[PDB]
């Protein structure tokens, strides 16, 4: 009977936008409910609602500081949106909150490889966490060296 | 006298990202500046500085990419690692 609930039995089915109006129905009647906003975010995702997802992502944030699954499909819909630094900060925010989480691990090197093809390059190497894995030191291949600043 | 040895970063930004950072003040500008990469090795070639390195996994050198910072006096390398044999 929980608008949730009901919600999610649409979501099941498919049934995207019927989800959102039971979603919405969710929060108007209890706004301080972060499973709602992050549910009705996903299903936004369903229909490439990116920018409308981002928002609800935020507002279980604000709710939930520690909501791992809402950074997550912030992060996502960010992608899709192009920010990308944006969304490589919100899943190093789950690779804390779920150490080992393989859709964290996956999707940044797909995103922090974009942000070096497209040349911020400082937003990779100085916002890096990672400089503890330490690496110690056949035709060869000539790469160009671009500038950077 | 010769051509001296940088110093070198390198650390695994992801499981398959492999990042670098040789430094070079006495550098300034890509211009005359080579590189070179390898499936395991790391060349950097005028004489000022040379860097003949070894490198202990498997790089991809086609998708691999660099850049001088010339406020920082910094190149950077960026080089994916090929996939792991199963
Ligand atoms: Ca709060």
């Amino acid at each position: 009977i929980s608008e949730k609930d009901r919600g999610n039995g649409f979501f099941k089915e498919g049934k995207y936008e019927r989800a959102i109006e039971c979603y919405t129905r969710g929060i108007a009647a209890d706004g301080a409910n972060a499973l709602l906003p992050a549910n009705r975010a996903m299903a936004y995702l369903k229909i490439q609602k990116y920018e409308e997802a981002e928002k609800d992502c935020t507002q279980a944030i604000l709710l939930d500081g520690s909501y791992s699954k809402a950074f997550a499909r912030r992060g996502t819909a960010r992608t899709f949106l192009g920010k990308l630094n944006e969304a490589k900060q919100d899943f190093e925010t789950v690779l804390l909150l779920e150490p080992g989480n393989k859709q964290a691990v996956t999707e940044l090197s797909k995103i922090k490889k974009e942000l070096i093809e497209k040349g911020h390059w400082d937003d990779v190497f100085l916002d890096s966490t990672q400089r503890q894995n330490v690496v110690k030191p056949k035709p060869l291949k000539k790469v160009i060296i671009e500038e950077t600043g | 006298s010769g051509p001296e040895k940088p110093h070198l970063n390198l650390w695994l930004e992801a499981p398959d990202l492999l990042l670098a950072e040789v430094d070079l003040p006495k550098l300034d500008g890509a211009l005359g500046l080579s590189l070179e990469i390898g499936e395991n090795r790391l060349v950097m070639g005028q004489q000022l500085y040379h860097l003949d390195a070894y490198i202990p996994l498997q790089i991809n050198s086609h998708e691999s990419k660099a850049a001088f910072h010339r406020k920082r006096k910094q190149l950077m390398v960026a080089m994916p690692l090929l996939p792991v044999p199963s």
